[PDB]
């Protein structure tokens, strides 16, 4: 009755969407053939006789990553005119993904978005998974968001962006892409949650006792976060939220829309036997800085808004008791102009466990979305690296040979300076 | 029409109050669940002094239980006759006193006394017209002394025109059970000279001596001593609950016993206490009860009653007896040994007779004495105090909680004033 | 509803804790699986469905002692986050435990103490097990006691310390560590019970008729004493104490808090068949010098405070008769400023027997604690040893190369002279 269209662009989007759709087809008992041997209408569409096609569009510029989805275990599932592919990749070059390569695929993917948005009645918003450092995951994401904000007006539009780690890095033309993308998407998205690779590496080392995690464990954790967001829409609870609540509750001014996400409890199968995981314990474990999924410290800033999403066997009285005993501690400090700084949601259906994974079975689980002023410090680091690679005009000719003049870098630097000034203003 | 509420504070007061409610509920004829199953009619017409009617002929006591650790509360609740009390009357803390007077009066009692006084005020609002209160405690520890003292003072500033008894066991001459015992005794007596109407003095050693020389027991527990204390309490207040030929309630004993308002420290006793072997070798006559009352080795406090003189004596007899025999024998035992009685008071003895005996006895008697030789007890506290107060030993545990040395010198001067008033009249 | 947290530091504290938790699991019926087929609440925390985990923290700087606990038959008992280790031992160097190596651990063990003490509601105090003659058992104990007295304020903090013997010694630099840790811990501990190795060797030689005792027999006796101290909390008795009363009865002046402990009756199964063990017999027999578990002469000093803890089938009348006939004898003499010098506690539950052990089945048991002026002489011996190794500056460079000046040794010897003058002052 109320629906959502999920778009995955780029390699990071395709792999996070692989883990997410595996989790979704496991939660509602659906086989990879599409048949289940009714709430799933918020994500699926019934095709004739016991066949469910999902509402997903997978788009990419390189035909190597999608053609492993078309021959994996989910060959039967997605519709063949939804997995759109290009011919040549962006080559970590935002000028290729915005101007030259991306503009022969955008009309076809917008026709598929228009066709999937006519099979609904109560369309609530889109969900776009993408990275920051990559080529198509920045340029094609910003072009897609610009066209969606022109065409679809005042509907919701959330995001999932991969935040670049401070010390750990793969590319070298990365902060160019980050500053250009954050300048261009600053006027079209509605909210955008952040996750960092290095914090999830440290989490899987310290908590889950995994010494060598590959990308499957990281994508499983990201999928757990998206599942905890949308499980207030897929089931019924005592105190429930939907997708148009978050933009009203977490974004005070229309350019501060980067909250960071946290999950709890993340423990192994061994240390779960020796622990009682009540609501006060997991509420306190959400708030200690060794468990954040972005490598920054909330002690170096003040909270502007906090939103908790609970699942399982929780009663609201000790939820209120736990938030009460959180609000007295001095370790945690909230901002002055916001005395009511919480938004509470409680759902009934517990989280399930994907077999072959690394998580254990728990009854209760929390997902936190926090909008804090610590993330300004992270912006500082990225800004500084830009200046170094703009001090000597390094790698600029690759971008200016593909349809971008030199002043765009100055514009992006000025807008990131303005954003750091806005954060400093509302914080200090 | 005259009702009494009961407050028990400490460990020792909790045990004695538990055995007291077992004895009283056996005497009036109700089950451990609170249902009435008596065989007489006189067991229910004057039941309002201790119990409340509740919703289908169940009667609950008018008792209030307070302690600073939940151990004795849960131990009293789990045992027999534990389902009688109302569960809102169990008030307790979490911390514990540590046998500091100061930690009971100043540190934890200040947080517990609000809830205790709210329950006392509600039970006092529910009653018609009360006679007074009573409290059971010990003068050797921290919960009993400190918080019983605090509750006594608050109740006197709220209810100043009632009679407030205390049944308090005191420190023993030869062997102690706490190292900081005379500190607690001196400060608690410094408050109880002022703020109470009468106080009954019990020893643990004299109870062991009655249990060895007269009762001829081989293995006595604490249950037998708390039964002895409860027998004396019920014998004191029996004239309120049953009709008698010559009767006397609490205020009558107040008016008769204390000549000057600071000399309200008595020594009680019970009779007859016999063995199982020599039970069938004696009679049941009033001369045997009277000679067993006025006897040195029967007193429940370790003070030799022939070391001074008697001020006033009260005697509460129970059973069906003859008053010519009673009064002739009080005359006989008063002119027999006249040196042990005050010269400027004629006919020292006060007499009362109630009809219905204890459960299983043909006849019984209760003795209450107000004598001068209790000064000996007070002497042996104060000198002990001065020994430690000549060296400031163990003092910093008290001084860290909010007291000064001037309070200790104040309390020593108060207790020596009391020994001076006791030596005045002999 | 009222609890205790026990911390074990160093090898001697870890092994005494091994025997203590073996005995505490044997008493309450809990298997080494942590499942029994509610008094144990004061030591164990219930975890979900029939699992009771202990309230203990094990910490050492060397990983060869905790690993045997992590592999031995109590593998399933403790929480695996509560067994903390390092990488390099203190090497009998007090400066390596207090200053250099011991500071990479203390934030972790303080976090574990804070995370265990938030699950309590009636927390009554701590119990720290350690020796004197070693490196981490003195240095880490002193630094941990500093942090606990700063953080946790007015709660009672007890210790169980192995006192160094007159003749029997293992290390060569023992009196240095003893003087330094006695200077440092004198301002944060509330009561520290002293036990000796040589007196337990003589008790096992003469009473038990064991001619070659290992460390296991000594740790069984120490576990019996600590169990008898805490049985007033784990059970229900006629005249019962708790953990806060001991300091108020045994500590007159705030720097004389070194009492010595004793247990009775310790016999074999061969002499147990030929004697009735009355309460008067064990009360007179705990007051003889050949049973005192510190190698000293109680006849050469006068008593200041005594505390007797009875367990089993005792009645109070002959308890008071036995104390009365103690105070009539001439050799057992008390001090002048204390006429009342006994504190009595009586419990109901008898002492349990460990299988394969060495103690006999008995119904009555006495624990004695004594605060006396004999131990001043023992202090004097230690100071004399210090003086000789301070006449030539032997072994000092190992200390001063790790972060300790040459002023601390003169300071600590000054405070030992002050404490000797204090004992002689209150004695004479
Ligand atoms: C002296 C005597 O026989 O009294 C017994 C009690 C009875 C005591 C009984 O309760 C015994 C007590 C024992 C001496 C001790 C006892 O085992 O421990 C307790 O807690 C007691 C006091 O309740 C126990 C269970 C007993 C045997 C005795 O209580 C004592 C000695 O304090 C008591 O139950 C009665 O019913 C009394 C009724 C008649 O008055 C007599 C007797 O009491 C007296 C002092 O006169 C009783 C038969
Ligand atoms: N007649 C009784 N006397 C008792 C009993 N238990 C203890 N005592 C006496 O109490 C004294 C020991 O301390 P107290 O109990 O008086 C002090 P209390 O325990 O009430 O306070 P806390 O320090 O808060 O525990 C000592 O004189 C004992 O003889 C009992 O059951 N009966
Ligand atoms: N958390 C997570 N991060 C990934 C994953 N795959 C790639 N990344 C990160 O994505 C960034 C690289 O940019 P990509 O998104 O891979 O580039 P692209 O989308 O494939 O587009 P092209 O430039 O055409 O290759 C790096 O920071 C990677 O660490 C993944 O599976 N999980
Ligand atoms: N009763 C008993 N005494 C022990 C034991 N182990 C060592 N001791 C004594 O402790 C002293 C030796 O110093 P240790 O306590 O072993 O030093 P440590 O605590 O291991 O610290 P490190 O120097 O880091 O190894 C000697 O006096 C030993 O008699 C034991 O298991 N039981
Ligand atoms: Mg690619
Ligand atoms: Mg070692």
């Amino acid at each position: 009755m109320r629906e959502c269209i999920s778009i995955h662009v780029g390699q990071a989007g395709v792999q996070i969407g692989n883990a997410c759709w595996e989790l979704y087809c496991l939660e509602h008992g659906i086989q990879p053939d599409g048949q289940m041997p009714d709430s799933f209408n918020t994500f699926f569409s019934e095709t004739g006789a016991g066949k469910h096609v999902p509402r997903a569009v997978f788009v990419d510029l390189e035909p190597t990553v999608i053609d492993e989805v078309r021959t994996g275990t989910y060959r039967q599932l997605f519709h063949p005119e939804q997995l759109i592919t290009g011919k040549e990749d962006a080559a970590n070059n935002y000028a290729r993904g915005h101007y030259t390569i991306g503009k022969e695929i955008i009309d076809l993917v917008l026709d598929r978005i228009r066709k999937l948005a006519d099979q609904c009645t109560g369309l609530q918003g889109f969900l776009v998974f993408h990275s920051f450092g990559g080529g198509t995951g920045s340029g094609f994401t910003s072009l897609l968001m610009e066209r969606l904000s022109v065409d679809y007006g005042k509907k919701s539009k959330l995001e999932f962006s991969i935040y670049p780690a401070p010390q750990v890095s793969t590319a070298v033309v990365e902060p160019y892409n980050s500053i250009l993308t954050t300048h261009t998407t600053l006027e079209h998205s509605d909210c955008a949650f952040m996750v960092d690779n290095e914090a999830i590496y440290d989490i899987c080392r310290r908590n889950l006792d995994i010494e060598r995690p590959t990308y499957t464990n990281l994508n499983r954790l990201i999928s757990q976060i998206v599942s905890s967001i949308t499980a207030s829409l897929r089931f019924d609870g005592a105190l429930n939220v939907d997708l148009t609540e978050f933009q009203t509750n977490l974004v005070p001014y229309p350019r501060i829309h980067f909250p960071l996400a946290t999950y709890a409890p993340v423990i192994s199968a061994e240390k779960a036997y020796h622990e009682q995981l009540s609501v006060a314990e997991i509420t306190n474990a959400c708030f200690e800085p060794a468990n954040q999924m972005v490598k920054c410290d909330p002690r170096h800033g003040k909270y502007m808004a906090c939103c908790l999403l609970y699942r399982g066997d929780v009663v609201p009285k000790d939820v209120n008791a736990a938030i009460a005993t959180i609000k007295t501690k001095r370790s945690i400090q909230f901002v002055d102009w916001c005395p009511t700084g919480f938004k509470v949601g409680i759902n009934y259906q517990p989280p399930t466990v994907v077999p072959g994974g690394d998580l254990a079975k728990v009854q209760r689980a929390v997902c936190m979305l926090s909008n804090t002023t610590a993330i300004a410090e992270a912006w500082a680091r990225l800004d500084h690296k830009f200046d170094l690679m703009y001090a000597k005009r390094a790698f600029v000719h690759w971008y200016v040979g593909e349809g971008m003049e030199e002043g765009e870098f100055s514009e992006a630097r000025e807008d990131m300076a303005a954003l750091e000034k806005d954060y400093e203003e509302v914080g200090v | 029409m005259r009702e009494i509420v009961h407050i028990q504070a400490g460990q020792c007061g909790n045990q004695i109050g538990a055995k007291f409610w077992e004895v009283i509920s056996d005497e009036h004829g109700i089950d451990p669940t609170g249902s009435y199953h008596g065989d007489s009619d006189l067991q229910l017409e004057r039941i309002n002094v201790y119990y409340n009617e509740a919703a289908g002929n169940k009667y609950v006591p008018r008792a209030i239980l307070v302690d600073l650790e939940p151990g004795t509360m849960d131990s009293v609740r789990s045992g027999p006759f534990g389902q009688i009390f109302r569960p809102d009357n169990f008030v307790f803390g979490q911390s514990g006193a540590g046998n500091n007077w100061a930690k009971g009066h100043y540190t934890e009692g200040a947080e517990l006394v609000d809830s205790v006084l709210d329950v006392v005020r509600k039970e006092s609002e529910s009653c018609d017209c009360l006679q007074g209160f009573q409290l059971t405690h010990s003068l050797g520890g921290g919960t009993g002394s400190g918080m019983g003292t605090l509750l006594i003072s608050k109740i006197r500033e709220e209810y100043p025109d009632r009679i407030m008894n205390t049944f308090s066991v005191v420190p023993s001459p030869k062997v102690s059970d706490t190292v900081v015992e005379p500190y607690n005794a001196t400060l608690s007596v410094h408050q109880l000279v002022e703020n109470t109407d009468e106080t009954y003095c019990i020893d643990n050693e004299a109870l062991y001596d009655i249990c060895f020389r007269t009762l001829k027991l081989t293995t006595p527990t604490y249950g037998d001593l708390n039964h002895l204390v409860s027998a004396t309490m019920s014998g004191v207040t029996t004239c309120l609950r049953f009709p008698g030929q010559l009767n006397a309630d609490l205020r009558k004993l107040a008016v008769n016993m204390v000549p000057f308002p600071r000399l309200h420290f008595f020594m009680p006793g019970f009779a007859p206490l016999t063995s199982r072997g020599s039970q069938q070798y004696r009679a049941l006559t009033v001369p045997e009860l009277t000679q067993q009352m006025f006897d040195a080795k029967n007193m429940m406090a370790a003070c030799d009653p022939r070391h001074g003189r008697y001020l006033t004596v009260a005697a509460v007899f129970r059973g069906r007896m003859s008053m010519k025999e009673v009064d002739e024998q009080m005359l006989n035992v008063q002119n027999k040994n006249s040196s042990y009685f005050v010269e400027w008071i004629p006919n020292n003895v006060k007499t009362a007779v109630c009809d219905i005996p204890p459960r299983g006895l043909k006849m019984s008697a209760t003795f209450i004495g107000n004598s001068t030789a209790i000064q000996e007890l007070f002497k042996r506290i104060s000198e002990q105090f001065t020994a430690m107060f000549r060296r400031k030993a163990f003092l910093h545990w008290y001084t860290g909680e909010g007291m000064d040395e001037m309070e200790f010198t104040e309390a020593e001067s108060n207790m020596n004033d009391l020994v001076s008033e006791y030596q005045q009249y002999q």
